[PDB]
């Protein structure tokens, strides 16, 4: 809801539910930079003539 | 979050450096009533 106080305290209800989603989306978001670094490591670590 | 200093920071997403201002009060959050240019 955008800016309602009654839809907030219905989300204090349901909070628990919702902290679980952010948790699972962050940790998908660490996993894709997780990704990210260890390809262009690969690509690293070799010497390349100019 | 920087748990091992304890130290926090804000970070406003793609807005721009100018727009944000300290003590903002142009913009009400409904979730904190206190919240803690480079």
């Amino acid at each position: 809801c955008n800016g309602f106080q009654k839809c907030e305290q219905l989300l204090r209800e349901y909070g628990q539910f919702c902290s679980k989603i952010n948790q699972a989306l962050h940790g998908a978001n660490l996993r894709q930079d997780d990704s990210v670094r260890n390809l262009f490591a690969s690509v690293k670590s070799s010497q390349s003539s100019p | 979050y920087d748990k091992e200093t304890k130290t926090h920071a804000t970070l406003f997403g793609s807005v721009a450096c100018e727009h944000i201002s300290s003590t903002m009060s142009q913009y009400s959050r409904s979730t904190r009533s206190m919240l803690k240019p480079v």
